[PDB]
């Protein structure tokens, strides 16, 4: 399928919010749970919040507890993801994929580049 | 959770011999949960070898590996053109999913 | 339930119990067997029912079948080819979340196992020739290994319960048969019946004779069956031929 | 004081042993094997229980009869409890013994043994004989002759 196409990014500021949003078709959402991962330049992997579409479950670890949202709709099949109050450390580039569904893990998403900006 | 950590920081390998990697873990994660992408350089990364011993979708049956435990180690057969990618060790055994720590596989002229 | 590495067998007789109950449901996912049609499964009768339970994860449900391959199916449970039974898996997702780990399974093993055998040991499998006792070491591994059943996973990863059930087409006298229809009865009628085996056709009356607490059907003379009590209400009745000439 | 029976082929846990028990409250019946015993005992025996694959549960002096009887595989007990004394020490007179109970156990039998409540009974046998009976004429046993015994017979 048309490989979990993202929302696009752009330059924000130290204090806003950026709305990721992973709508995708090609393949049932109603049973294949999504994840979200970010890596910044030259830095190790690190997954950020999966949510799970079998009953529409968050969880995500505990690096920052309280402010990272999901909201998934099969509706329009599409994968809402926010952060509150984004700080200039938080530049990175990121993916939404398939965790946790079926065993042949596969599709990564074609990335987009969430940065900060001062100027 | 368990952090993923590589022995080998980068491999200035040069081409034709056949060496391994490894990957280091505090503690026993899963016989089969681990799993291998590969990250090109301005790309998305691809999973090859999953389950610790089966094998993705188009391997040419080159890459291989085995282990349990802590430690797990993958091998190779005779290095190629094609082989200076990049490699990232997983775990989903614990709530907390991390990657490994990378290594930035090069040949050597 | 018991895990795979330690199956939970149990044995069944001395029962009559329906199997349209089980197929007829829809909680049980799947229900896998080829020796013997859901239809005709109350129709024949069994001996020797044995019942295997356990929990494993979803992805590999595939590998519970007559000739397989497959760390479980080969170092944990073992299905001979020649298999008469029926396997029975359902989802158990919201009964084994959190994640949970108390469930294990055999990895390594020296070779298969026989058909219906339980593999349960404690040794430290060594990948190399050096012997290595006491504590785990360089290419020594531990036997056993967990499942990362969590809450909130996809299909494949989530816990699914097993139970297969396997007997033998009456090698014995019967011990476990299937239920058996009853009808209403009908008077001075021409009738044929087929009273618990005994079949034939006639008239059926009300009788006065008495028969003793543990006969069943009595007769005259010339093998000719007479007067039969209905099982149900322990009555006896009378028996005449249907009018011709 | 009689209590009950142990059956067998070969006395041992090695083979299947089925076993009878009057609990003077519910008589208990298995065919659990169990290793051998050679002096029974009793008070208000038992020591294997491997493969325990059934199991049931039930209810001038008196003298009962019974009549132990084995055909592929099923065992019948024929039951009576009150005879006719016609002199002591010689049960004389004519007495008919009604079936009491089936089993399905199919143990292979060669040999029993008595148990008695430590702190007088007759054993028969059986033959393929031919007899001629008179029924009553409400559906009991009143007479019976041999046909193999005396001319007149
Ligand atoms: C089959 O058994 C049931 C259970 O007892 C019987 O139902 C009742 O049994 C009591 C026993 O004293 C009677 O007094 C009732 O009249 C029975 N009710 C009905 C509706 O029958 C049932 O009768 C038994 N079957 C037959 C054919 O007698
Ligand atoms: C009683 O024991 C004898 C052996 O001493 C049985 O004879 C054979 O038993 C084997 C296994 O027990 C069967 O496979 C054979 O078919 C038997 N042979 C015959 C000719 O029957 C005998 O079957 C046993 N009886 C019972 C009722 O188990
Ligand atoms: C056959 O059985 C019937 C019914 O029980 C018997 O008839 C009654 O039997 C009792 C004793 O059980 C007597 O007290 C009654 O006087 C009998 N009544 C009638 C009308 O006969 C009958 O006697 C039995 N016949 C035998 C045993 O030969
Ligand atoms: C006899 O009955 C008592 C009371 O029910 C029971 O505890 C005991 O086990 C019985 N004896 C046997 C041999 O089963
Ligand atoms: C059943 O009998 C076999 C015969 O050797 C024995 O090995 C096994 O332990 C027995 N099982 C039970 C539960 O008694």
């Amino acid at each position: 399928e048309v490989q979990l196409e993202e929302s696009g990014g752009g330059l924000v500021k130290p204090g806003g919010s950026l709305k990721l949003s992973c709508a995708a078709s090609g393949f049932t959402f109603s049973s294949y749970t999504m994840s979200w991962v970010r890596q910044s330049p030259e830095k190790r992997l690190e997954w950020v919040a999966e949510i799970s579409s079998g009953g529409t479950y968050t969880n995500y670890p505990d690096t920052a507890t309280g402010r990272f949202t999901i909201s998934r709709d099969n509706a329009k099949n599409t994968l809402y993801l926010e952060m509150s109050s984004l700080r200039s450390e938080d530049t990175a580039m990121y993916y939404c994929a398939n965790f946790g569904n079926y065993e042949e893990i596969a599709y990564w998403g074609q990335g987009t580049l969430v940065t900060v900006s001062a100027a | 959770q368990i952090v993923l950590t590589q022995s080998p920081a980068i491999m200035s390998v040069s081409l034709g011999e056949r060496v391994t990697m490894t990957c280091t873990a505090s503690s026993s994660v899963s016989s089969s949960y681990l799993h291998w992408y590969q990250q090109k350089p301005g790309s998305s990364p691809k999973l090859w070898i999953y389950s610790t011993s089966n094998l993705a979708s188009g391997v040419p049956a080159r890459f291989s590996g085995s282990g349990s435990g802590t430690s797990y180690s993958l091998t190779i057969s005779s290095m190629e053109a094609e082989d200076a990618a990049t490699y990232y060790c997983h775990q989903y055994h614990r709530s907390p999913y991390t990657f490994g720590g990378g290594t930035k596989l090069e040949i050597k002229r | 339930f018991a895990s795979v590495y330690a199956w939970n067998r149990k044995r069944i007789s001395n029962c009559v119990a329906d199997y349209s109950v089980l197929y007829n449901s829809a909680s049980f996912s799947t229900f896998k067997c080829y020796g013997v049609s859901p239809t005709k499964l109350n129709d024949l009768c069994f001996t020797n029912v044995y019942a295997d339970s356990f929990v494993i994860r979803g992805d590999e449900v595939r590998q519970i079948a007559p000739g397989q391959t497959g760390k479980i199916a080969d170092y944990n449970y073992k299905l001979p080819d020649d298999f008469t039974g029926c396997v029975i898996a359902w989802n158990s997702n919201n009964l084994d979340s959190k994640g949970n780990y108390n469930y294990l399974y055999r990895l390594f093993r020296k070779s298969n196992l026989k058909p219906f055998e339980r593999d349960i040991s404690t040794e430290i499998y060594q990948a190399g020739s050096t012997p290595c006792n006491g504590v785990e070491g360089f290419n020594c591994y531990f036997p056993l290994q967990s499942y990362g059943f969590q809450p909130t996973n996809g299909v494949g990863y989530q816990p699914y319960r097993v139970v297969v059930l396997s007997f033998e087409l009456l090698h014995a006298p019967a011990t476990v048969c299937g239920p058996k229809k009853s009808t209403n009865l009908v008077k001075n009628k021409c009738v044929n019946f087929n009273f618990n085996g005994l079949t034939g056709t006639g008239v059926l009356t009300e009788s006065n004779k008495k028969f003793l607490p543990f006969q069943q059907f009595g007769r005259d003379i010339a093998d000719t069956t007479d007067a039969v009590r209905d099982p149900q209400t322990l009555e006896i009745l009378d028996i005449t031929p249907c009018s011709f000439g | 004081i009689i209590r009950g029976w142990i059956f067998g082929t070969t006395l041992d846990s090695k083979t299947q042993s089925l076993l009878i028990v009057n609990n003077a409250t519910n008589v208990v019946i298995k065919v659990c094997e169990f290793q051998f015993c050679n002096d029974p005992f009793l008070g208000v025996v038992y020591s294997s229980a491997n493969n325990c694959t059934f199991e049931y549960v039930s209810q001038f002096k008196n003298l009962r009869e019974f009549v132990f009887k084995n055909i592929d595989g099923y065992f019948k007990i024929y039951s009576k409890h009150t005879p006719i004394n016609l002199v002591r020490d010689l049960p004389q007179g004519f007495s008919a013994l009604e079936p009491l109970v089936d089993l399905p156990i199919g143990i292979n039998i060669t040999r029993f043994q008595t148990l008695l409540a430590l702190h007088a009974y007759y054993v028969g046998y059986l033959q393929p004989r031919t007899f001629l009976l008179k029924y009553n004429e409400n559906g009991t046993i009143t007479d019976a002759v041999d046909c193999a015994l005396d001319p007149l017979s």
